[PDB]
């Protein structure tokens, strides 16, 4: 099918967004870690496992917005060509860029779902003692209902605007979800670790993006 | 005149590119003042927080950082017009763009210092007032350092503009200014506290690296000629 | 046989109106250029024909069945096919898959005539030779032989070619149109919508002039030339 | 006056893009630089203009080099690019726009500098786009203000990038007409539009380039005596 080249042309270019991606966290959470280093007098033997210990905290950021930004060049780079356009004039529907999505997001989602399940307590608990000494669910649950919802979210977020601009198409669709996720960052404040879970509108906000992201999809 | 509508493309998009980025680093800083809120009052951060927390994000971060940005953007927007060949085509010398972007640093500079000696620290420290050495050191002289490094990222550009320009997609650019522009803040905020661990004198280097760009813009700028 | 009538077509930008009622007709085996200045009436025009810009106003019937309305999602799917000017064809997809790629999405068409189609389509435009060649291994002048190629993989009436003559080199001019003509010789309708006028008449039976918004000329290239309206805003001798 | 290349050639990456091709245009000879597109017909033009720097060839004016100097150095002596695209200098003026780049010419006084600018605006009948932004004008209208602008830096021989790109065939008058302007005057014209049945009407003599080497060069009447496109080009 073409869908399996959609995926492969994505999956090839996610793959690169995702290294792209783990080098600009890389610097950001080194920033965070040097930051500290200079401050708490931090070792430097272990900063460099902390940097690799912080990398299920990085990956639910960056899993959804690797596909996000894998999704959002690929189909300005395919638009960019123009072959998504033909890939509707030759009698495709938008739902192959949606089952393409899809097919690839339960790929990422099922990743984002091991940095979730397993990989997240992995890294706290190893993140806790680093041989040094010598609720959050809603949240973790979204993550992995983000990378379906983006991944609904980018198709039509990539096809009307690059008529006049390369770069101008992905920033709206950045902005959106970038929305998103402060947003669902910034709800999951009240009641955090422990049982108490926060108030329901995290799903909520949630919810509403992909009911707004189905109805820009069905034009 | 010529010059002075290349102050006007590369200092009006630096000061607007500074600007949004600003408002992105005061809303995506402001959601922070949101999950700190409950001390007393968030609408209060809205307001009095705000102001005081904007102006400090652009000097020692956001204004280099978006300085590059701003002229292989601006720079790079009149070579996306063909502005730029034309400007050059009709005997403009390119030793004088570069005299005429960088001369329109000297009233960006004055923008950054002014705003990063009486408004950034003055401010700043009145806006955490608001929410009741090896550190300094560095920080301190590099602080000095800030109009270099502005200059430079504007430097950075006008080699990036006139060598690795290849009729590239203005949305390139924006990644280059994005990439290279976050490359010289990760190498402002890990080199700079790196300084001390590898024993670094501030009397030799301390952030030169950060200044290095201008070895990376002088590689780039006569590889090609 | 097969007709793609286009009436009433207008829509405004921004309020500006940028086409008006625009009454344009092809039927199977009928090549009609989309000809004019540019920005008066085509690339705006034309596209709604095919779908790909929204119509604000107006009535497209192919097969006595209305598709105005729909997108390409099922414009696409029952009678138009398109070509955009740049290259559209699949860069990252070898010719042996994307030709089916197209090819197998319409569900109308046995498996084994499908894997036999591709190889059959495949030879007509003496595209045997790049069999799994990968795309973006073509030059421009045979990114059209598997461009139209694949555009044809859908049973598509009335192909309406947008722009053709892009990387106008005068032998591509001869190639594109002798390809056409089986595109003609294949019944159906072509719609041209190419930049330059000296050329595209020489291919074209008919051809939808439209200027100022406002379709001015139709019918036969040596009844364009006598016409003065279109000749003192088009062509001027 | 002229401009003459020897033995020009360039790779962009080792693929000998063009090989030697040798072109001369004298000041009043309308030259087109015709052919099959990135095959070497824009990057031999583009090698002439400075915007892709010489490997092994070498350009001439009347004797002085200009091989190694780039655009703007060549441009100052006697070199006026045209680019494809708008370049109508989106947020100048009209006035400003021509005063702008006339100030690139030094030897020119303020005061007669004005009256050059003034020339050129009632020579192009664009002097009424004295108070126009400039952000928008028609391709009739802008096409007027960058000859104008190229026009003011006084080049000796003036190179136009695709002057018929895109543009409707009733402008061809107009857009041949500023052409007919600059070889009235003691200029070089130098185009390298792809549309040969349009450019080839206004050219004394042209180079038509193929596959790296140029093929042709003479007047277009003697082209079509030339067994290669007459066998290969049209068939
Ligand atoms: C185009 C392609 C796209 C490219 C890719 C995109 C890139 C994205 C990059 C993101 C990477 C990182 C990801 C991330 O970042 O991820 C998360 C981010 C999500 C989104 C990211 C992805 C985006 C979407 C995807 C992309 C889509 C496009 C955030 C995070 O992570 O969330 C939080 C984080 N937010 C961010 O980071 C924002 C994020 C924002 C990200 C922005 C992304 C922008 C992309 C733009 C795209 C453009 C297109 C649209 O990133 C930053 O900005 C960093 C800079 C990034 C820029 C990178 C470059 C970008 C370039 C782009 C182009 C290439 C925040 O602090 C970070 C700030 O730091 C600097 O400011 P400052 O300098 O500090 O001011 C920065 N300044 C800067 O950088 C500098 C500049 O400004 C910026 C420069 C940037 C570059 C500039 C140039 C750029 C290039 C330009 C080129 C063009 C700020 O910048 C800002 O402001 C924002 C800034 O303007 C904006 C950024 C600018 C970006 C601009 C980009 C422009 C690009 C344009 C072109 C493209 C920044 O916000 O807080 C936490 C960390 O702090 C922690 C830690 O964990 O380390 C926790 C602390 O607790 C705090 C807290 O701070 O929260 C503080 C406390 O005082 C208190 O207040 C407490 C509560 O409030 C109390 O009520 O909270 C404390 O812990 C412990 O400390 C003590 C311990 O030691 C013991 O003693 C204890 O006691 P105590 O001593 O008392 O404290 C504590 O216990 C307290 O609490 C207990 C209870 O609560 C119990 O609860 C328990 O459990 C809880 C857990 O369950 C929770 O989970 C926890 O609470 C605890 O565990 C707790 O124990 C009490 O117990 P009880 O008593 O009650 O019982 C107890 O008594 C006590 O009270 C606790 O235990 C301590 C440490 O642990 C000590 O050990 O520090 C984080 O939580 P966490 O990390 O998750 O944990």
């Amino acid at each position: 099918i073409i869908i399996r080249y959609l995926v492969r042309e994505t999956l090839k270019s996610q793959l690169a967004i995702l290294f792209i991606l783990l080098l600009i966290f890389f610097c950001q959470k080194l920033v965070r870690i040097l930051g500290a280093a200079v401050d708490g007098d931090i070792p430097t033997n272990l900063v460099l496992s902390l940097l690799g210990l912080g990398i299920p905290e990085m990956a639910q950021l960056i899993l959804p917005l690797s596909l996000f930004l894998g999704l959002l060049m690929t189909l300005g780079k395919l638009y960019t060509e123009s072959e998504i356009t033909v890939m509707h004039a030759c009698g495709l529907s938008k739902a192959v860029l949606i089952k393409a999505a899809m097919i690839l997001a339960l790929f990422t989602g099922a990743v984002a779902a091991v940095n979730v399940m397993w990989a997240g307590p992995w890294s706290s608990r190893h993140q806790d003692e680093v041989l040094a000494e010598a609720a959050e669910l809603h949240w973790r649950f979204t993550l992995v209902a983000t990378v379906f919802i983006m991944a609904l979210m980018v198709v039509p977020l990539s096809v009307v605007n690059p008529r006049q601009g390369r770069v101008l198409s992905m920033l709206p669709a950045m902005l959106l979800y970038l929305v998103f996720f402060l947003l669902q960052t910034s709800i999951k404040s009240n009641g955090g670790k422990g049982k108490m879970d926060p108030a329901i509108w995290m799903w909520a906000i949630n919810l509403l993006y992909f009911a707004l992201a189905v109805l820009l999809n069905l034009w | 005149v010529l010059d002075r509508y290349i102050g006007k493309t590369i200092f009006n998009t630096i000061m607007m590119t500074l600007f949004m980025l600003v408002s992105l680093s005061g809303i995506i800083k402001f959601v922070d003042q949101l999950k700190k809120s409950g001390q007393g009052s968030y609408d209060a951060l809205g307001a009095g927080l705000y102001t005081i927390l904007s102006v400090p994000k652009d000097i020692q971060i956001f204004f280099p950082m978006a300085a590059l940005l701003g002229a292989l953007l601006g720079l790079g927007m009149l070579a996306q017009r063909s502005e730029l060949v034309v400007m050059q085509a009709s005997g403009f010398t390119r030793l004088q763009v570069a005299l005429a972007v960088m001369k329109t640093a000297i009233p960006l500079v004055l923008l950054t210092m002014a705003i990063g000696e009486w408004v950034a620290p003055q401010g700043e420290q009145m806006a955490r007032n608001y929410r009741a050495p090896g550190r300094y050191q560095l920080n301190m002289w590099s602080k000095i350092f800030q109009p270099l490094s502005v200059a430079v990222m504007m430097l950075m550009a006008l080699s990036f503009i006139f060598g690795p320009l290849r009729s590239v997609p203005m949305g390139v650019r924006v990644v280059t200014g994005i990439s290279f522009g976050f490359i010289f803040y990760v190498l402002d905020q890990i080199f700079g506290p790196l300084t001390l661990v590898y024993g670094i004198p501030p009397i030799i280097g301390a952030l030169l690296p950060s200044a290095s760009f201008f070895l990376i813009s002088l590689w780039l700028m006569m590889r090609k000629a | 046989m097969a007709t793609l009538t286009a009436k009433n077509l207008a829509k405004a930008y921004k309020g500006r109106r940028v086409v008006e009622d625009v009454s344009l007709t092809v039927n199977s085996g009928e090549i009609v250029g989309l000809l004019g200045p540019n920005g008066a009436g085509k690339t705006t025009t034309f596209y709604m024909v095919v779908g790909i810009v929204p119509r604000d106003a107006g009535n497209i019937i192919i097969d006595d069945e209305d598709i105005s309305l729909l997108p390409l999602h099922a414009r696409a799917r029952r009678g138009i096919g398109y070509l955009p000017q740049e290259a559209s064809i699949f860069r990252r997809l070898s010719v042996y898959d994307n030709l089916m790629a197209v090819l197998q999405i319409r569900d109308d068409l046995t498996s084994e005539q499908r894997e036999d189609r591709a190889k059959e389509l495949m030879e007509e435009f003496h595209i045997e030779h790049l069999r799994d060649s990968l795309g973006q291994a073509l030059s421009g002048g045979e990114r059209r032989r598997v461009e139209i190629a694949r555009a044809l993989a859908a049973n598509p009436k009335f192909i309406l070619l947008d722009e053709p003559f892009a990387g106008v080199d005068p032998i591509s001019v001869i190639d594109i149109k002798r390809i056409i003509e089986h595109l003609r010789d294949s019944g159906l309708g072509v719609l041209i919508t190419d930049h330059n006028v000296r050329e595209t008449l020489a291919v074209c039976e008919r051809a939808y002039i439209v200027s100022q918004g406002h379709l001015i000329a139709h019918g036969t290239p040596q009844q364009i030339l006598e016409d003065e309206q279109v000749k003192r805003v088009y062509l001027g001798e």
